[PDB]
Order: structure tokens, then C-alpha cells, then sequence
């Protein structure tokens, strides 16, 4: 029905929300060492996925790490330098997460009109009756 | 019980970062 | 090929957590010491090297890790989910829990103990061995298990997850509740 | 994403890739014996987009066969090893391959090394090995205590001043290795190389015979970047790295004209 | 339902641990702009019956009046 | 199942199997 | 659920919690 | 009651 898209649309919604944050927290990230968790933080991404199970939602299934290499560089006095003495910092590519900046903003944005379409639709269904 | 604290940017922080004051952090436990 | 000095470098986190996702390794040298965790998930390596060493965890989910040699020593937790793991061998030192899920492992250690959980969902596994130990919560759902032995422990919950248990140990105490 | 974001992108990134390259060839401007490196560019897959399937030919210049690429990539950074010119020094262990040919060190791993860098050193036991970590430099070159000076001929062949003896005593032979394709080398750092399969088997041999380079002491190989080169390098990779910024931008804007005027 | 014929997106991301051997992940075939177009299309055409659907009660109802 | 590289929420304690993911 | 979420922990050393 | 709230009167 026209409730299912409320429904899908705001899958989307939130779909798009997770990946925004995914990628504040990447660019707030891209030149920490350091990370509690004994974890040198690399690059995470939210990968969608269409939950068939018409209408069909789409679900965040999980985020995932990105498979790049960390970035290596030579700061022999560091404490955090290894015997080689290299620390390495974050995989975040900035440009990738720019452009993921504006896809999830224009998908999010567009989201909206399907939902404010629906919403329409129902209204006038109503007035039928009347 | 009541829960209550600073809204807005000083909460919306990792606790090192200590804007919050102590007693108000208390409060956004339970309270009554 | 085979990973050298050089190319572990390049793939070792500030704390020394090797990560070798993806990349086309297949054997490690012998005597290996890692200062952190270890991830070899979807890698073409089918055997650990003897002598193995790992100061974090051992990560091979979803990979073609086959064979573990003993003597290997772990401080984190192993977990070989989606592996290609037929049997575990005796005498790891495992500070964590063993994840054992959706792998064709058959048999287990005689007397095993796990520090903490153990997984043997929807395994190939006939029967487990006797005289258990199981710090954790034992899962079993979806596996092959019918019969339990004559003594085991588990200090935490025991799911059942669907299989159907007929033959419970004689001697068995339970710091938690079964669940089907 | 609309395409057309992601296709630039492939731009940022492969433009990104030729700025680190380049930056590294400045930044080693003076090691001794450096092989400047070059990043290659090349089409991505072009996909029918108006077909079902690929259809073979069948009217590509009509909307039916209208191709679209998938942008571009960096596919190698390629090494170009022009030899460099002479850096004539007074040290008397520093040694410089003319052509064709590179040392060969023992690495601690078991396997050797191959560098074209040549400043060489002793060690306490008085095998000649590198001037950085160390590392021994085969064939194993032990110099006696007993002598005043060190000659390294034009074929590797070091001979000593005993005093109290005419004639210089011969301690050993250098040899310099080969290879086929000296670009397939893997570079290691430390001015090293190591043979992978694009470079091939070795091919060691005296130097000065079977082709090979002559080794001449108290020389030095500089490196071959060209700072001109990079200077120019950059500002073409500049350019196109905000060209490309503008078509993501413009996307942008366009897509913003869609679903707030619609 | 019945699924575009249309090839899907292809993208060069050798990142993304979902690639493939050439660093490529595929993505729907989805035109933001067709998809525009069938909203506008959908809601028009969708309130367009509502209205004939509601008049046709008015006549139905004037009928029941008629001899009165 | 879907992807098989998915992170955990819960912090790290090396002896509890996280239930966050969808660990099949 | 029938009872609160718990909060989120933001700790600079993960050990200490 | 906020332990150790600003008030609104001249101190």
C-alpha cells in the first residue's frame, strides 16, 4: 500500500543516516595514530543491501573495514615508532568521502519527496467518503 | 526518577573531555 | 607466494595487528610473532605455520584456513567461522574463546577447555568429547550433536538452538540454563 | 551515486596516486643510485549502455551504441633505469657499476640483495659490507689488518698493499648480477632490489665480461629524476586534479536542481 | 515485477572488500531521473481515479433521487 | 547471511562470541 | 523491549571499564 | 537544585 513506502522510504532515511556518520567518523579519523582498542582505526564503510524478504527495504547488514593498506611513515622518535621506526595511520581516502558526503545528503534529500508523495496520495484517498 | 543534564554540544562529547561538571553528569543517571 | 619481513610490514597497524584481508599469501614462515592481532579472513592460506605466535587475536572468518599445527600460542580469541577447518588439534593454548561456526570440523581435543565460549553451530560434528570444559556459553544449534558424554562442564547457558539432545551427562553441573 | 561522481573520482584518485609518485622521486633527489619512477595512466572498461548486451558493432555511432567509460586508473609505476651520472669521491670504498649490472648483498633473511648503490664499507671482522644497515656484500671480501691500501679493479678484483711484501696480494673477486627486465625488480627500500618473476632468473658473471658493467672505485651513481620533470609532472596532475573537482561539483548542482525544483 | 534490462553500473573501487579481480563493483541499474518522472507520473494519474472514482458515487446518488 | 566482514558495537572482552553481528 | 537500552561507553583506554 | 546552579539575582 501507500504506507509500505512510508516504510521503505524511511529505511532509506535512516540507511543514509548510518553511512553519513560512518563517514564523520572517517574524517575525524584520518590522522589519529593512536586509537583505544589496540586498534590503528582504517576506513569503515556501510554496505546497503536490498532485504527482498514489490516493496523492498534496504538494510545496513553491517559495516565494514576497508581492505586498503595503512598508510606508512617514517617517524623514527615517535613512541609509537616500531624497530623499522615507521607508524602507520589510517587508509581514510578523503575524496571518496567527500563524494560519499554528497551521494548520501542528494539520496537522503530524495527520499524525502517519495515519502511527501505518498503523503499526497493518502490525503486524497481520504477526501474520498467525504 | 527524574533525568536531566546539559543538552547540546558539552554532552554530545566522550566523558575525557571533562566540559560537563561532575554532579550534573551524576544526574543523567536517576534521580528523586 | 609467501609473506616476507618486508611485506609484513606493510601490513601491520601501529600496535602491531597484522592484517592480511584478501591479500594472495599462502604460506607463513615458521616460528611467526605477532604483537597484536592477527587477521587472515578470506586468504588462500590452508595451513598455519608451526611455532605460531599471536599476541591479540586469530582472525580467519570466511577464509580457506584448513590446518593448525600444535604448540601454537594465542592470547586473544580464535575464531574460524566460515573456515575450511576439518579438526582441531591438541595442546593450543587459547586465552579466548574458540568460534568454530558453519566449518567442517569432525573431531575435537579429548578433554578441551575453552576460557570462554564455544561454537559448534551447524557443524558436521558427531559427537563431542568427553570430559569438556566450557568456561562460557556453549551453542550447538543446527549441528549434527545428539549425544552428550558421560561428564562435561559448562559454566554459562547451553543452547540447543533445534538439535535434540537424548543422552544427557551423568555428571554435569550448570552455572546457567539450557535452552532449546 | 549518479556515474558521472564516480567516474571523476577515478580521476582524483589516479591524479592522487601520480602526486605521491612524483613526490617521492623529490624527495630522493640525492640517494646514491636511484631509479626514478613514473606513473602510467590508462582507460577503464567502456560499457553499452543503450544494449541489453554487447552487442558487436551493429551502428556504434547511433544513440544505439553509445559507449561510456569508466574512467581511469594508474596501472604501474614504472621504473626507468637511465644511468646517472659519475660522483667522483675520495673515499676509497664507495664503487660505481658503468652500465648493465647490480651489487649483490646478503640480506639477514638468508636471501640476497641487489642495490646500485655503491658506498660500501668494513665491518669489525673486515668483510666489506654496506655503509646503511650493514649488510655483507657477496661475494665475502675479508681485508687483511696488515694492509695500507685497497685497490678495486675494473673486473672486482681487490688487491692489498702489504708493506714489507712487493706486489699486491689478491683477496677476492666482486661479481654483479644481471637481469633481463630491470624494471621488473621489487624495490625493498634501502636502495635494494629483489628478482620477482616479471625481472627473472639472475645472471651473475665478473664484471667487465659477458656484457656486464666495469666496476670503478672511489665513484659514485646519482640519481636520475629529473626535477624539471616532476616540476612540469606536477602542474599537469594539478590541473587535472581541479578540473576534475569542478565535474563532481557540477553533478552536485545538477542533482540539487532535480529535487528541489521538482 | 519485471526487472530493467538495463546493464548495471559499473564502478573501479579496488577498496571496497566486495570487488572483484579487477577492483569493479557493480551497482543497480537505478536512473534517478526515470524514477522522478514515474513519481510525478504514479501520483497524478493515482489522484485522477480518486476524483472519477468520486463522482461516479454523485451519480449513482442522483440516480436514487430521480421520480422525486 | 550477506557481508562476512562486519564489525562489533560491543567493546572488546575476548571471551564472549558477539551476538551484535550476525555471526552465520 | 520491556527494559531501557544501556548508555554508550566512550572510554580513552578500553581496559579500564 | 541542579547542585550548584547560577541564580538570577544580584549576588
Amino acid at each position: 500500500s501507500l504506507f509500505n513506502v512510508f516504510n521503505v522510504t524511511g529505511s532509506a532515511m535512516s540507511a543514509e543516516s548510518v553511512r553519513l556518520n560512518t563517514t564523520s567518523s572517517n574524517l575525524a579519523n584520518a590522522d589519529s595514530v593512536s586509537s583505544s582498542a589496540k586498534d590503528t582505526y582504517k576506513a569503515r564503510h556501510a554496505v546497503f543491501g536490498a532485504e527482498l524478504s514489490d516493496t523492498v527495504p534496504v538494510k545496513v547488514m553491517g559495516i565494514v573495514e576497508s581492505d586498503k593498506p595503512l598508510s606508512a611513515e617514517y617517524n623514527p622518535d615517535h613512541p609509537l615508532a616500531n624497530e623499522e621506526g615507521y607508524i602507520y595511520k589510517p587508509n581514510v581516502n578523503v575524496m571518496e568521502e567527500m563524494a560519499n558526503m554528497i551521494s548520501a545528503s542528494r539520496a537522503y534529500q530524495t527520499n524525502v519527496q517519495v515519502a511527501d508523495s505518498s503523503k499526497q496520495m493518502l490525503l486524497r484517498t481520504l477526501q474520498m467518503g467525504q | 526518577n527524574m533525568v536531566a543534564g546539559i543538552p547540546g554540544a558539552l554532552s554530545n562529547q566522550p566523558p575525557a573531555d571533562a566540559s560537563i561538571p561532575q554532579d550534573v553528569a551524576q544526574m543523567k543517571d536517576g534521580s528523586v | 607466494y609467501e609473506l616476507d619481513y618486508y611485506s609484513k610490514f606493510g601490513h601491520t597497524d601501529n600496535y602491531g595487528n597484522l592484517d592480511l584481508r584478501n591479500k594472495p599469501y599462502t604460506q607463513l614462515p615458521s616460528g611467526f610473532v605477532v604483537k597484536g592481532n592477527l587477521n587472515i579472513s578470506q586468504t588462500p592460506i590452508k595451513k598455519l605455520p608451526k611455532g605460531l605466535d599471536v599476541g591479540g587475536s586469530l582472525e580467519a572468518t570466511n577464509s580457506a584456513l584448513k590446518t593448525i599445527r600444535s604448540g601454537t600460542k594465542i592470547k586473544g580469541y580464535a575464531n574460524l567461522l566460515g573456515s575450511k577447518i576439518e579438526s582441531w588439534p591438541r595442546g593450543i593454548k587459547l586465552g579466548g574463546y574458540l568460534n568454530l561456526t558453519d566449518t567442517p570440523l569432525k573431531t575435537l581435543p579429548a578433554k578441551l577447555r575453552v576460557k570462554g565460549d564455544l561454537s559448534v553451530i551447524r557443524t558436521p560434528i558427531s559427537a563431542l568429547p568427553e570430559g569438556l570444559v566450557v568456561d562460557g556459553n556453549l551453542y550447538i544449534g543446527g549441528s549434527a550433536l545428539q549425544v552428550f558424554p558421560d561428564t562435561m562442564t559448562v559454566k554459562g547457558n547451553i543452547f540447543l538452538g533445534g538439535n535434540k539432545i537424548t543422552k544427557w551427562p551423568s555428571n554435569l553441573t550448570l552455572g546457567g540454563a539450557v535452552a532449546p | 551515486m549518479h556515474p558521472a561522481l564516480w567516474v571523476s573520482k577515478t580521476g582524483l584518485d589516479a591524479q592522487q596516486t601520480n602526486i605521491a609518485t612524483i613526490s617521492n622521486n623529490l624527495a630522493n633527489a640525492s640517494t646514491v643510485g636511484y631509479k626514478k619512477s613514473r606513473a602510467v595512466f590508462e582507460d577503464l572498461f567502456y560499457q553499452n549502455i543503450n544494449q541489453p548486451g554487447g552487442q558487436s558493432s551493429q551502428n556504434t555511432e547511433l544513440p544505439s551504441g553509445l559507449m561510456l567509460g569508466a574512467g581511469s586508473k594508474v596501472v604501474a609505476t614504472q621504473k626507468v633505469h637511465t644511468h646517472g651520472n659519475a660522483q667522483t669521491t675520495t673515499n676509497a670504498l664507495d664503487m660505481m657499476v658503468e652500465g648493465d649490472g647490480f651489487f649483490q648483498v646478503t640480506l639477514p633473511d638468508g636471501n640476497i640483495g641487489y642495490t646500485r648503490n655503491g658506498q660500501f664499507t668494513l665491518n669489525g671482522e673486515g668483510t666489506l659490507v654496506t655503509s646503511g644497515s650493514g649488510y655483507p656484500v657477496e661475494p665475502e671480501i675479508v681485508i687483511p689488518e696488515d694492509a695500507i691500501s685497497i685497490t678495486v679493479g675494473t673486473d672486482g678484483e681487490v688487491s692489498v698493499r702489504v708493506r714489507g711484501q712487493q706486489d699486491n696480494q689478491v683477496v677476492g673477486q666482486l661479481t654483479i648480477t644481471d637481469f633481463v627486465n630491470p624494471g621488473g625488480l621489487e624495490p625493498i627500500g634501502q636502495n635494494l632490489y629483489l628478482p620477482t618473476g616479471a625481472s627473472g632468473d639472475p645472471q651473475e658473471g665478473v664484471p667487465g665480461l659477458d656484457g656486464l658493467g666495469e666496476i670503478r672505485q672511489s665513484m659514485l651513481e646519482a640519481s636520475n629524476v629529473n626535477v624539471t620533470e616532476e616540476l612540469v609532472n606536477m602542474i599537469e596532475a594539478q590541473r587535472v586534479y581541479e578540473m576534475n573537482s569542478k565535474v563532481i561539483s557540477s553533478v552536485d548542482k545538477m542533482m540539487s536542481f532535480v529535487n528541489q525544483q521538482l
